[PDB]
C-alpha cells in the first residue's frame, strides 16, 4: 500500500504494522493471536499397481502431514555394453537437461524455488531418480522428474556430458578414490561385461558418447515393463496415480518385440597385480555371495556388521600400525553376489597385510561369538532404522524391495536380522570362501606377494 | 513456486540502482548552485524576472 | 484428509506462490510434545512420533566451555570422556557392554556453553537409555588414573581439530570475535593445560555446573509419553540443586571484538577464510530474521547447485551462487549462524584456491550488505520454500531430539513448526532490509584468513577496504577486480 | 581435502612459464614458450585470423610468379568478347545495372517532376503574364 | 586543517601498525617446495635472454 511504499522508501520500521509485530514477536513466547493444528502420527499403508502398459506405480500412504516425495526406478550399468559404456554417467552429470517440454534452466530453477530437492544416483542394474517438495509444487516438480528421467537425450546434453564426464575420469585418477580400485575389482571379477563393466564408464569410450549412443541406449534398455514410479507422504493413492497416468500413459507397451533381456552373469576366478610405486599398498579378496534371491543375504549382512563395527577395528586396526584401514565389501546383484575384504597398508609389510586379512576373515568361517553377534545385530538394526526413519531413503528402499522381490519387505527387517544365528553366518562364509577368490592388489612391492594357488590353498 | 522471468529482475534490479544514483542529482545540484552561484541569480532575474521598463529621468 | 486434492495450487495466490502471512497445509500441523519441569530443575520435554522405528534421548547440560579457566581449560573433553570410562554401579566393561547391546549410536558434542549426550534406541528399550543415561551422566566416578590413562587421547583429539579444517576455522573466529573473554578460547582446549587436569579438577567442574538447573531431557521418535517422563523422574529426579553459592567462571557479555588474523601457512594449496558479523542471541527477537538470513546465503559445493548444473550463473535465483559459479576454483561456501545466550555469530566460511582470497574475502560481505538497500522477492520467496522444506524434512529422531533439547535450554519452550513458519513467512522486503542494515549494513567484522597468504599479507590489517566492505556495491572494488 | 581440487571438482589450471626467467637451475626458459598458450590472442596476433576452416584430403598447387604470363588472360578473345561482352554486358549491366536501373529511373523522373513543378511555381511567382 | 591531516595520516598509520606477530615452530613432514619453486617477476620478460646466463 501508500503506507509501505513510504516507509520502505525511507529504510524505517512500521511499529504499528501487523507484520513487524510478528517477525519481532520475542521468541519466549508464541506470536499472538497464531496457534497451530495438533494431530498423531498414523501407520503407513503401502500401495501398488499395474498400468495397461508394463509401468508399475508405488505409494505410501501419509503417516503425518510433511513434504511429498516422488521418484522414477528404472531397472536399466550392466545392461551397457562396449559400444555404449558410460552413458549412466553422462545421463547423471547432466540429468537436469531436458528440451522437450521443459529448459535445463527452467526445470533447475523449478527445483531451486519449490525449496525441495532432485537428485539422480545409479548403481549396477538400477538407476533411480528422486526428489522432494512441498505438496502444493508436487505436479510441477513431477513433471520435471518424468521427462529427465524418460525424455531422450539431446545433443547438447549429450556434449555436455562428454565434458562432465572427462572431469569425473580426471577427478578420480587425481584422488585416487576407491570407486576406481572398485572398478578393477569388477572388472576381474566379471570380466569387462555384465557387472564387470566400470560404474562411471571405460575412459576410452568417453568421447563415443554422442546423442546418438545415449538414445540407442535408452531404447534398448528404458521400457515400460522395467519403469517403477514411486510416491510417499500422499494422502490418496489414486491421485498419484493420476498424475503418473498423466504423463507415463502415452510410453507404448512393449509386448510383441523382442526384449533386450539380461544375459546370466558369470564369475571368474581372475587375480589382477598392479605396479604402482604407492607408499601404501591396497589389497581386496573377494568371493561369490548369493543373489537377492537367496534368503542368506540377511546372514551376509550380518557378518559385514560384524567386521566393519567389530571385528576388523579390533583385530587389524588396534593391533598392527601399518593397517591404514581394512573394511568388508558386500555386493548383492539380481543373479550373483559378492563378499570380501578390502585393506590397505604398510608396502613393506604387504605380504603382512594380506596373510593376517585372510585369517580374519577365515575366523569368521571358524565361528561367531554370542556376544559379538548380538552386536553385530544391534549395530545393523541401528543402521537400518536409521536409514528407514528418514522417508526420502524408505521411499527409495521400497521401490527396490518392489522390483526386486515384488512385494515390501523393509517393514519386518528386524525380524530378519533377530532370526540370524551364528551357525547360519558361518555356515554361509565357509561355503562362499570355496569358491574361486578373486585378488586385487595395487602397491610398491605387489611383485612379491603369494601365488594364486598359495592364496587358495591358505584360504582352504 | 515463483519463476520470474530474468528479464523482470534484470528491470528491478535497474530500477534500484537508478532510484539509488538519482539521490546524488539533487547533491551535483548544490554543489553546482554554491558554485557558479551568480550565474544562477543572473539567470533567475534575467529569464524568469525581467527587470522593470521604465529608467530613470536622470 | 484435507479439503479438496492435496496437489491442489488454489492458494497460491501470488503468481504461483503463497501470500505473504500464509503457510503451506503441512506446517499448519504440529506434533504433539510436552514439557515438564522438576524439582532439581531438570527439564523433561518428549515429542512422540509412534511410526518412526527408533527413539532418541539427548540429554543437553548447559556445562561448556564457558565455565571453564585458564588453569582448567580442556576439563570438558576430560568430563566428556570420563561419563563413558566408568560409574559406581557399572564398570568399563559393564557399560561397554551396555551400550554395545543397545544401540550403539552415542553421540557426544561439547561445545562453547553446551555439551550433548545423544543416544539412539530400539522403542522397546527406550527406558534402559533413559536409567543407563541419566546414571551415566550422575553416578560416574572419576579416578585419578583413569583420568591421567586418557590424557594422550585428549591431547591428541586437540592436535587433530585442524583435520576438520572448517571446524578450526570457526574455532579461529571465535577465538578473534572474543578476544577478551574466555568465550573465545578453543573448544579443544589449551594444549599444554591439558596434561596438567586432575581427579580433583573434574570433580569439582563436574560438582559446579551438573546440576538440575542445567539439565533439560528430550525423548523423541517412538516414546510413550508417559513411560518416559515417569522413566526420567526416576533417574533425573536425584541430580545434585543448583546452589547460587558457588561460583561460574566466564558470566559477563563476550563483548565482540573485531578483528583480522592472518594464519599464514603456505604448502596448503588452498585457502579457508571466515568473515562473520556478531549477530542476536537465542533470546533476540531478532532470531527467526537471521535464520531467514543464512537461508538466504545458503550453503554450496563445487560438486553442485551453479559448479556443475547451468548454462550461466546468472540464470538462476541465488545471487550468492551467481557469484560463486563465475570462480571455478572457489570449491566450498556455508553460511553459519550460531546464536548464544548472550552474544551470536552470523558468517560465511569460504574454501578455495588462494587466487581468489580477496573474492572469498570480500564476497559475502558484499551480499549480505546488499540485502540492506534491496533484496529481489524472488530470494525471498527461495529462503521461504527452503525454510518449509527444512522444518517438514526433520524427520530423523537424533536430531529432532537434539533440536528439542536445545531450543528447551535456551528458550524455555519448543518452538513448533507452524509458529517458525508463520514467524519467517511474514518476512518481507522492507522488513528484510531494515534487519540486514541494523545487522549488516556498515557494521564490524571478524574476518580470519588460514593458508596460503602470499597475496593476501599486503593489506592483511583492517584498513580502509575491510571497513568499506560492509556496504552494498560502495567498497565492491576489491571483489570484482581477478 | 588438503589437494589442489579440494576434493569435489577438478581444476583446468597451468602455471604459465611467464613472469619466470629460468626453467631449471641458472638455465633460461625458451625464448617463444609464451607460445605454447594455444587460444589466446595475447599469445599471437596471428590468432586474430579465426576464420573457420577444417579439411582433410586436400592438396593445392600453387605456381611461382616467374613462371606466368605477367598479364594473363588479357584480351585472350577479341576486343569484343573480352571487353565489349564480357566487361560491359556480363560485368557491369549483369551486375550493376541490371539492379538499380528501375530504382533510379524511377527515382530520377520523379525529382525531375517534382522540381519542374517547383520551377514552375516560382516562375509564376517571378513572371505575371 | 593541518590537524585532521595529522589525524587521517599519521594517526591512522600508527594505528594500522598496532598488530602482534607470532611465530611457531613447524615440524611436520611437508618440505618447503613452495619456496623453493616459486616466484613471479613482472620484469622477466627484460630479464630473460639478457641477464644471468
Ligand atoms: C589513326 C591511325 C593510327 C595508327 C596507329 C595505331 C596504333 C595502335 C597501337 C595499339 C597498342 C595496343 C597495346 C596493347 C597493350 C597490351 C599490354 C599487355 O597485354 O601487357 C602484357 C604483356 C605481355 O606479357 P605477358 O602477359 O607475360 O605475356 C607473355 C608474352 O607472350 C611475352 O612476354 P615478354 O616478357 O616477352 O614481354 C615483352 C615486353 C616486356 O615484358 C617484360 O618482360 C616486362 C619488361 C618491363 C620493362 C620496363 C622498362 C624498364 C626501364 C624503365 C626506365 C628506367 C630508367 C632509369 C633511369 C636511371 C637514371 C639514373 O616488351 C617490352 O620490352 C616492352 C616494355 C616497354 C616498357 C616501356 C616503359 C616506359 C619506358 C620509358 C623509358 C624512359 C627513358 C628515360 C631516359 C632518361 C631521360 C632523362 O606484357 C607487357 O607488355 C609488359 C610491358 C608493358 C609496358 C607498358 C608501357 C606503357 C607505357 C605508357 C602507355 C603508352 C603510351 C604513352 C604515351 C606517352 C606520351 C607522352
Ligand atoms: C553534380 C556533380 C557530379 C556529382 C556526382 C555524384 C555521383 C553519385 C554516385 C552515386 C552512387 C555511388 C555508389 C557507391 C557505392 C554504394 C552502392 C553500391 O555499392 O551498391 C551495390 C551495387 C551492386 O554491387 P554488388 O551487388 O555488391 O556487386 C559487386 C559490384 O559488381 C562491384 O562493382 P564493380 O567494382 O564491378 O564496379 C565499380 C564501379 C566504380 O564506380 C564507382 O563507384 C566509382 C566512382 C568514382 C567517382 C566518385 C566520386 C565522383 C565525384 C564527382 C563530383 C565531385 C564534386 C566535388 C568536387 C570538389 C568540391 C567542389 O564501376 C561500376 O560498376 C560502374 C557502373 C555504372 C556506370 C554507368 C552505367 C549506367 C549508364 C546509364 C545511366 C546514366 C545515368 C542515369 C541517370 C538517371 C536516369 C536513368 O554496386 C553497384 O553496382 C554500384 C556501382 C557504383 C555506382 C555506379 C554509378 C551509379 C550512379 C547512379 C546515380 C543516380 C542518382 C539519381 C539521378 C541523378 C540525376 C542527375
Ligand atoms: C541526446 C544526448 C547525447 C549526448 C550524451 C549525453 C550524456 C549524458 C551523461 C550524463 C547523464 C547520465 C544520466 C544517467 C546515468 C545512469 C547511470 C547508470 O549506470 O544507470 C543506472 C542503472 C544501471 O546501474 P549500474 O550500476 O549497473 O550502472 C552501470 C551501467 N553500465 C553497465 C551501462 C555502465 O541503469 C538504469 O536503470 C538507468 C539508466 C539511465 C540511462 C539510460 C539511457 C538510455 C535511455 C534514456 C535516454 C534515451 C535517449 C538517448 C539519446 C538518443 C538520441 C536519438
Ligand atoms: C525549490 C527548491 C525545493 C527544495 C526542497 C528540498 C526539501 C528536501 C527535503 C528532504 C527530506 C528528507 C528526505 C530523505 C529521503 C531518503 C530516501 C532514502 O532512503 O534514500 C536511499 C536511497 C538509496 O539508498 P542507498 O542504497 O544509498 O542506501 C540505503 C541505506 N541503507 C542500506 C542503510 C538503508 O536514495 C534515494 O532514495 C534517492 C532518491 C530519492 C530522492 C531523489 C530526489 C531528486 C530531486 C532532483 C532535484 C530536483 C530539483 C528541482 C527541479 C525543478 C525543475 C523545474
Amino acid at each position: 500500500s501508500v503506507r509501505k511504499a513510504f516507509y520502505d522508501f525511507i529504510y524505517k520500521d512500521d511499529k504499528s504494522a501487523e507484520t513487524y509485530k510478528v517477525t519481532t514477536a520475542d521468541p519466549r513466547t508464541p506470536v499472538q493471536g497464531f496457534r497451530g493444528q495438533t494431530a498423531e502420527d498414523v501407520a503407513a499403508k503401502y500401495e501398488v499397481t499395474k498400468l495397461a502398459n508394463g509401468v508399475t506405480i508405488i505409494t505410501e500412504s501419509q503417516t503425518f502431514p510433511s513434504q511429498v516425495d516422488m521418484g522414477i526406478l528404472l531397472d536399466v550399468t550392466r545392461d551397457e555394453t562396449n559400444e555404449t559404456s558410460g552413458s549412466l554417467l553422462s545421463i547423471k552429470n547432466t540429468y537436469l537437461k531436458t528440451v522437450l517440454n521443459t529448459n535445463e534452466t527452467i526445470n533447475y530453477g523449478v527445483v531451486q524455488q519449490s525449496g525441495g530437492s532432485f537428485e539422480m544416483e545409479y548403481d549396477q542394474e538400477t538407476a533411480y531418480f528422486k526428489a522432494n517438495c512441498l505438496a502444493h509444487d508436487a505436479t510441477d516438480v513431477f513433471s520435471m522428474v518424468a521427462d529427465c528421467a524418460l525424455e531422450p537425450r539431446s545433443t547438447v546434453a549429450a556434449s555436455v556430458g562428454v565434458e562432465k564426464n572427462q572431469n569425473t575420469h580426471k577427478l578420480e585418477s587425481y584422488l585416487k578414490t576407491g570407486e576406481l580400485f572398485n572398478e578393477s575389482v569388477f572388472k576381474t571379477a566379471y570380466g569387462l561385461k555384465g557387472l564387470g563393466l566400470p560404474l562411471k564408464g571405460l575412459r576410452g569410450n568417453v568421447k563415443n558418447l554422442s546423442s546418438y549412443t545415449l538414445q540407442k541406449f535408452q531404447l534398448e534398455n528404458i521400457t515400460p515393463n522395467r519403469i517403477f514410479v514411486c510416491a510417499a507422504g500422499v494422502e490418496s493413492h489414486q491421485e498419484f496415480v493420476d498424475l503418473v497416468q498423466t504423463k507415463l500413459a502415452q510410453i507404448p507397451s512393449a509386448e510383441g518385440q523382442k526384449t533386450h533381456q539380461r544375459e546370466k552373469s558369470e564369475y571368474l576366478g581372475g587375480e589382477v597385480r598392479n605396479l604402482t610405486e604407492e607408499s601404501n599398498v591396497t589389497l581386496a579378496l573377494l568371493f561369490q555371495s548369493v543373489p537377492w534371491s537367496s534368503a542368506d543375504i540377511v546372514a551376509f549382512n550380518v557378518a559385514a556388521a560384524l567386521l566393519n563395527n567389530l571385528r576388523l577395528k579390533k583385530n587389524l586396526l588396534q593391533k598392527y600400525a601399518y593397517f591404514d584401514q581394512a573394511e568388508a565389501l558386500n555386493f548383492h546383484f539380481t543373479d550373483s553376489g559378492l563378499f570380501g575384504l578390502r585393506t590397505s597398508g604398510s608396502a613393506d609389510r604387504a605380504k603382512d597385510i594380506l596373510n593376517h586379512s585372510i585369517a580374519e576373515l577365515k575366523a569368521i568361517a571358524s565361528g561367531v561369538n554370542a556376544d559379538e553377534l548380538l552386536t553385530a545385530k544391534a549395530a545393523l538394526k541401528n543402521s537400518v532404522l536409521s536409514a528407514l526413519e528418514r522417508q526420502t531413503d524408505r521411499l527409495e528402499e521400497t521401490v527396490k524391495n518392489v522390483r526386486t522381490f515384488n512385494k515390501i519387505q523393509h517393514t519386518d527387517y528386524v525380524k530378519q536380522i533377530d532370526s540370524v544365528t551364528a551357525d547360519q553366518v558361518a555356515k554361509a562364509v565357509a561355503k562362499v570362501l570355496t569358491s574361486n577368490p578373486t585378488f586385487v592388489a595395487q602397491g610398491s612391492q605387489v611383485n612379491a606377494l603369494p601365488t594364486y594357488d598359495a592364496i587358495r590353498n591358505l584360504l582352504k | 513456486m515463483y519463476l520470474p522471468t530474468f528479464y523482470k529482475l534484470f528491470h528491478e534490479t535497474n530500477a534500484f540502482r537508478l532510484k539509488r544514483y538519482v539521490g546524488y542529482g539533487p547533491l551535483l545540484l548544490t554543489w553546482s548552485i554554491w558554485t557558479l552561484y551568480p550565474a544562477l541569480y543572473n539567470m533567475i532575474y534575467s529569464d524568469f524576472i525581467p527587470p522593470e521598463r521604465g529608467v530613470p529621468k536622470r | 484428509k484435507s479439503e479438496r486434492l492435496q496437489f491442489s495450487k488454489a492458494r497460491l495466490t501470488d503468481f504461483g506462490e503463497l501470500p505473504q502471512g500464509e503457510i503451506p497445509t503441512a506446517l499448519q500441523y504440529d506434533r504433539p510434545c510436552r514439557v515438564e519441569t522438576l524439582a532439581n530443575g531438570v527439564r523433561l520435554a518428549v515429542e512422540p512420533s509412534s511410526v518412526s522405528p527408533l527413539a532418541a534421548v539427548s540429554v543437553v547440560v548447559r556445562a561448556g566451555t564457558r565455565q571453564e579457566t585458564l588453569e582448567t581449560s580442556g576439563v570438558a573433553q576430560f568430563v566428556q570422556r570420563l561419563v563413558l570410562r566408568g560409574t559406581s554401579k557399572r564398570n568399563r566393561e559393564q557399560i561397554e557392554k551396555e551400550l554395545a547391546l543397545l544401540g550403539g549410536n552415542l553421540k557426544v558434542q561439547v561445545g562453547r556453553e553446551t555439551t550433548t549426550y545423544t543416544l539412539s534406541v530400539l522403542p522397546e528399550n527406550v527406558e534402559k537409555a533413559v536409567d543407563f543415561l541419566g546414571d551415566i551422566l550422575q553416578n560416574s566416578v572419576f579416578n585419578k588414573q583413569q583420568v591421567e590413562a586418557e590424557k594422550e587421547a585428549v591431547y591428541n583429539n586437540a592436535l587433530s581439530a585442524q583435520n576438520d579444517q572448517q571446524g578450526l576455522l570457526l574455532e579461529n573466529i571465535h577465538f578473534t570475535a572474543y578476544r577478551d573473554h574466555y568465550f573465545g578460547q578453543p573448544t579443544h582446549g589449551i594444549r599444554e593445560n591439558l596434561h596438567n587436569i586432575t581427579d580433583e579438577v573434574v570433580k569439582n567442574f563436574v560438582k559446579t555446573n551438573y546440576v538440575g538447573s542445567n539439565f533439560v531431557v528430550a525423548a523423541a521418535g517412538n516414546v510413550n509419553s508417559q513411560a518416559f517422563l515417569q522413566a526420567a523422574e526416576k533417574a533425573f529426579g536425584t541430580v545434585a540443586q543448583k546452589d547460587a553459592t558457588t561460583f561460574v567462571p566466564n558470566t559477563e557479555k563476550p563483548y565482540f571484538t573485531p578483528s583480522y588474523m592472518t594464519i599464514r601457512d603456505d604448502e596448503m594449496h588452498n585457502l579457508n577464510v571466515g568473515v562473520f558479523f556478531e549477530a542476536p542471541s537465542w533470546t533476540d527477537p531478532d532470531f527467526f530474521t537471521i535464520n531467514f538470513f543464512q537461508r538466504i546465503l545458503g550453503e554450496y559445493q563445487a560438486d553442485k547447485y551453479t559448479g556443475q548444473h547451468l548454462n550461466t550463473s546468472d540464470r538462476q535465483y541465488s545471487l550468492i551462487h551467481k557469484e560463486l559459479g563465475n570462480l571455478p576454483d572457489v570449491t566450498i561456501h556455508k553460511t553459519h549462524y550460531l546464536p548464544y545466550s548472550d552474544t551470536g555469530l552470523f558468517g560465511s566460511y569460504f574454501y578455495g584456491n588462494e587466487i581468489f582470497g580477496n573474492q572469498m574475502l570480500f564476497l559475502s560481505q558484499m551480499i549480505l550488505s546488499e540485502y540492506a538497500s534491496y533484496i529481489n522477492q524472488a530470494e525471498i520467496y527461495r529462503a521461504r520454500a527452503k525454510y518449509f522444506n527444512e522444518l517438514l524434512a526433520e524427520q530423523n529422531s537424533a536430531d529432532i531430539a537434539s533440536s528439542i533439547a536445545t531450543q528447551v535450554t535456551y528458550l524455555n519452550r519448543r518452538v513448533p513448526r507452524s509458529e517458525v513458519a508463520k514467524r519467517i513467512s511474514s518476512l518481507d522486503s522492507g522488513l528484510i532490509n531494515r534487519a540486514a542494515t541494523r545487522w549488516f549494513w556498515d557494521k564490524e567484522l571478524a574476518i580470519v584468513t588460514w593458508g596460503p597468504s602470499h597475496g593476501l599479507i599486503a593489506g592483511s590489517h583492517y584498513n580502509r577496504s575491510i571497513k568499506r566492505s560492509t556496504l552494498g556495491w560502495y567498497g565492491n572494488t576489491h571483489y570484482y577486480i581477478v | 581435502m588438503n589437494v589442489t581440487g579440494a576434493g569435489l571438482t577438478h581444476v583446468k589450471d597451468f602455471h604459465s612459464d611467464e613472469m619466470r626467467v629460468f626453467r631449471g637451475g641458472l638455465r633460461h626458459i625458451a625464448d617463444k614458450q609464451g607460445n605454447l598458450i594455444y587460444g589466446s590472442v595475447n599469445s599471437s596476433v596471428r590468432y586474430y585470423h579465426d576464420k573457420m576452416s577444417y579439411e582433410r584430403g586436400f592438396i593445392q598447387h600453387s605456381r611461382s610468379p616467374s613462371n606466368q604470363f605477367i598479364n594473363f588472360h588479357f584480351m585472350l578473345g577479341g576486343f569484343r568478347t573480352y571487353v565489349l561482352e564480357r566487361f560491359f554486358k556480363q560485368v557491369w549491366y549483369r551486375r550493376n545495372i541490371r539492379t538499380f536501373w528501375f530504382p533510379v529511373l524511377i527515382s530520377y523522373t520523379s525529382g525531375c517532376i517534382t522540381m519542374r513543378m517547383y520551377d514552375n511555381n516560382c516562375y509564376d511567382y517571378f513572371y505575371f503574364s | 586543517i593541518l590537524p585532521f591531516k595529522y589525524f587521517k595520516t599519521k594517526a591512522y598509520y600508527r594505528n594500522l601498525l598496532s598488530l602482534r606477530w607470532e611465530m611457531y615452530a613447524v615440524r611436520d613432514g611437508v618440505y618447503y617446495n613452495h619456496f623453493k619453486y616459486g616466484g613471479y617477476n613482472s620484469r622477466a620478460y627484460q630479464f630473460r635472454g639478457y641477464f644471468w646466463a
